[PDB]
RNA sequence: GCGUUCUUCGGAAUGUCGCGCAUUGGCA
RNA sequence: ACGAGAACAUGCGCGACAUUCCGAAGAACG
């Protein structure tokens, strides 16, 4: 058994904006806050986002079948990375990914600068006929911040790794042209992966070309 | 809640807030002809301190937070000189002394309790409306 | 939408302030050469820190309170022009009505340092022509003015005698030519139907009270000299210091004895120091050049083309 | 599936203000500030203001259904392509407007000149004839921001018509304003494509 | 920011003190207007200093600064009911602590500070 | 030259989902 | 020579979709 480990960092472009849990806001606060790490108060990007995001993507890259509505019902390729659920053919997903949290060099970068790490954005919704704005106080994570991400790839198949990490690095590509977040078809969450630290951290399997 | 007293005495809390607004609900002008626009601006001037200890897990009230309270009495006494209903609103819901209130405490809590009050008078002044 | 290019042609010196009041302390006026040369603070000081004369500057500013010429300092302590001309941002011709300056107000100016005509006051000028919708009228903001058009000019008021006020202001040069933009919907509002509201308001605040103040004895002065033109149609009124019969709906939307009136009321509740005190309506309620001619604040001519 | 990248610059024409909704300020200055980057406390036009004008503009041109209440009701393209959140008839956002970063090349050119970003227009509001002072924060004319759109083809024969849309739309920008106080002359703005490419999939830009 | 007479420390609570203590008309005769022309002097260099992302007072800032110190001078001398409010609020000494303190800092206490005069001005 | 407005009135989130499938269960 | 012995509440999952910080306002009044 390998487990290969690709430890990185997303670095935010626009800012990304993934809804917390909706809990009871101030009148005049944030209308939706994003998801933060309870302990540290700080946003993060769950790993569930950073993979159905991708997941998604990669499924749209390769081309969903004719009425798919179920998620197992996706390309024997995406099934086999994220993992599949239908009866009597569960795959386990290869990856695992983790909630990126708030980086700690873009932690300090914010502390110097007297930056918040989270940003109040206003907008407004012009009614289509009275023509009237209803604001909207949305928190999005700043521009220049970064998440340490962590994924790790399981080995099942020696021969379909480097197909695997293929498809991974199709969905990251993907994903870094794409947003991720709510709000990125009005511009939050434009991200790239600069960081990527691919080592095998259980096994004998060898990570160097990966 | 468990904020501060009065002069008269009464106990200033979230039903406090409701009371006040109730006794200056005039049939509906509220707090000698307050609008809501001038309260809401209020509201932002407290909604920028409220994020900044909200985003915050010190107890103890910061450096910046407290200074930001001065500027935020400083702001509700122009408001005051500014337009006269604010000065109605900010003597009868005794605002700028709990805010001085909350600068002698310096705690998170407290600031937040007196966060929850202001937010309480905007929504009952909503709906009492 | 349908789209217009706007023509404001000026036909008296246009103010439009940018909220800044400089003092003869901050420029320099001469007089026999006529031009105020802009001085900003900052490199004036430290000029005069590192020649030395700071102190004195400050001695200056001690012995003469009131008056404080910035060129008599230079002229007291022989500073070279081309010295001037280090801390000069840019120099205007100058006419007074008068001695000196006493207030100079500055014209507006984008943040490039252009001089321009901001669209909310030209499309304010219209709104109180047609007040009486204001969404589809979109006037655009003017074209960059060169700043050879700009030029200080002095504001003199008319109460049955022509009085120079210690007031100067930037203004736009008479017969300069500013283009704006402006689109509108056919259904809120029409280029006839504005152009005849805008002929009508005129023809009104003619009537109503520019006689008045023709048949002052100073009016009378100001009509001789050649203040007003004989074209003056279609004419706005945008600079700083038109006055209070024009900007306002009371002399167009009232007769002329109750807009009066209601001038009196509004004045006296507005300014109890100067109509407070007068206890009876008045006859009539309520700009110099170096050649003869005589000019009024603000007024302009406009014109549009599809 | 192929993501198409439109990216360019927008240039301002006559001063853009896209408000921040008020901020810790001196009295009688920075009366209404603009929005500007928390990061580099820089001017932004923010993506979803470029999409929403684009989308209104566009919805104004096509011509709005009688009694149209919400955005989910627009033209059939225009819900491809700016989105729908209909129930039983979601339509994916092909095109995915980013917030338009001040661009280096403008920025060094202001200060170069010694030039702020952002103008603080001083206004007010005649009443009695008592005016109300206010200092709008509005971007400086002739800043750049560059504009990054993504186009998703999620059906190839659309393309074309949505990109006929998409020119129809800037077009249509470029003669009204972005942002707020356009009726005042401030928020016209110019669009200066640099290049359309298809960074991800088969399909071919050039054409485009 | 500074040390007034007697221990006592610059502040808003200070600037309300000194409003309070000059009421009688403010500050013998003071109006509205002449604080605002200070005021209106301030923003500039306020603002410049609040776009500059540097902490250290920009060179410019500093003589703006010093600008803003010669027409303090200058308007005092033009009215003796604002040098009378400059003399009580120390507002022209301030601008030389804030110079010598070279920080954005400083500066922006000292322009709450002249904030707070103008808010309580209005006020009482 | 002096004095007066230094920002104003509204919108302050809305609608859609708010767990579904598989096993455990039910029926055969 | 424990109603016991083994037995992962687990597998699949984009807090997402739609949304202009806008509408109206002459640095101008005496």
């Amino acid at each position: 058994y390998s487990k290969i480990r690709i430890v990185g960092k997303i670095d935010v472009l626009t800012g990304l904006h993934i809804g917390g849990g909706g809990e009871t806001s101030m009148i005049g606060a944030i209308a939706s806050p994003v998801v933060r790490d309870p302990y540290s108060r700080l946003p993060i990007i769950p790993g569930s986002s950073i993979k159905g995001k991708m997941r998604s993507l990669l499924a749209k890259h390769i081309g969903l079948i004719p009425g798919q509505k179920m998620h197992n019902q996706d390309a024997p390729e995406i099934l086999r990375l994220f993992g599949s659920s239908q009866k009597g053919a569960i795959q386990s997903s290869r990856l695992q990914i983790s909630d990126a949290f708030f980086s700690k060099a873009s932690q300090e970068e914010f502390d110097k600068k007297d930056l918040a790490y989270t940003e109040t954005k206003f907008e407004n919704t012009i009614s289509r006929l009275t023509a009237v704005a209803n604001p909207r106080q949305i928190e999005r994570v700043t521009r220049g911040a970064s998440f340490d991400f962590h994924i790790i790839y399981n080995v099942e198949n020696i021969n379909e790794v480097m197909a695997d990490f293929e498809n991974i690095k199709t969905a990251i590509h993907l994903l870094e042209n794409d947003y991720l977040g709510g709000g990125g078809t009005r511009g939050n969450g434009r991200i790239r992966f600069v960081i990527d630290s691919i080592d095998t951290v259980v096994g004998d399997f060898d990570s160097s070309n990966l | 809640m468990e904020l501060a007293k009065t002069k008269t005495g009464e106990m200033i809390d979230l039903n406090f807030a409701r009371k006040v607004v109730e006794e200056n609900k005039r049939v509906i002008v509220l707090f000698n002809g307050l609008t809501t626009s001038k309260l809401r601006n209020l509201l932002e001037l407290i909604n920028h301190v409220y994020t900044k200890v909200y985003n915050s897990d010190d107890t103890t009230l910061s450096e910046d937070v407290r200074d930001e309270l001065e500027y935020l009495k400083v702001k509700f006494a122009y408001e005051s000189g500014r337009e006269p209903a604010v000065r109605t609103f900010i003597e009868k819901t005794y605002v700028d002394k709990l805010v001085d209130v909350v600068l002698k405490k310096n705690t998170k809590k407290i600031f937040l309790d007196y966060c929850k009050y202001f937010e309480a008078l905007v929504a009952y002044a909503k709906f009492y409306r | 939408e349908k789209v217009y290019q706007v023509k404001l042609k000026v036909y008296g010196p246009v103010h439009i302030g940018s909220g800044k009041i400089i003092r003869k302390q901050e420029y320099i006026y001469d007089r026999r050469k006529s031009l105020a040369h802009i001085v900003d603070g900052p490199n004036l000081v430290k000029f005069l820190n590192k020649k030395g004369k700071f102190t004195a500057y400050l001695q200056y500013l001690n012995t003469t309170k009131e008056r404080a010429d910035l060129y008599t300092f230079l002229r007291q302590e022989q500073i070279d022009t081309n010295d001037w001309k280090t801390f000069v941002l840019y120099t205007e011709r100058v006419n007074q009505g008068k001695k000196g300056m006493n207030d100079l107000h500055l014209f507006v100016r984008d943040g490039r340092g252009d001089l321009y005509i901001p669209g909310s006051s030209l499309k304010g000028a219209l709104r109180t022509v047609l007040e009486g919708a204001f969404h589809s009228l979109s006037i655009s903001d003017s074209l960059p003015i060169d700043p050879k058009n700009l030029a200080i000019y002095q504001k003199i008021d008319i109460n049955k005698e022509l009085k120079p006020m210690p007031l100067y202001r930037e203004c736009v040069n008479v017969g300069t030519t500013v283009e704006f933009t402006m689109k509108i919907n056919s259904d809120d509002w029409t280029i006839e139907k504005i152009e005849k509201q805008i002929q009508q308001a005129y023809l009104q605040y003619w009537n109503k009270w520019f006689v008045g103040m023709v048949t002052t004895p100073g009016g009378k002065a100001f009509i001789k000299g050649g203040g007003l033109p004989s074209v003056l149609p279609t004419v706005l009124f945008l600079g700083g210091g038109t006055g209070f019969p024009s900007k306002t709906t009371h002399y167009l939307q009232k007769p002329k004895e109750q807009a009066q009136k209601d001038i009196f009321a509004i004045l006296q509740r507005r300014f109890r120091n100067v109509y407070g005190k007068m206890a009876t309506v008045p006859k009539n309620v309520p700009v110099n050049d170096s050649t003869n001619k005589w000019y009024q604040q603000g007024v302009c001519l406009l014109e549009f083309q599809p």
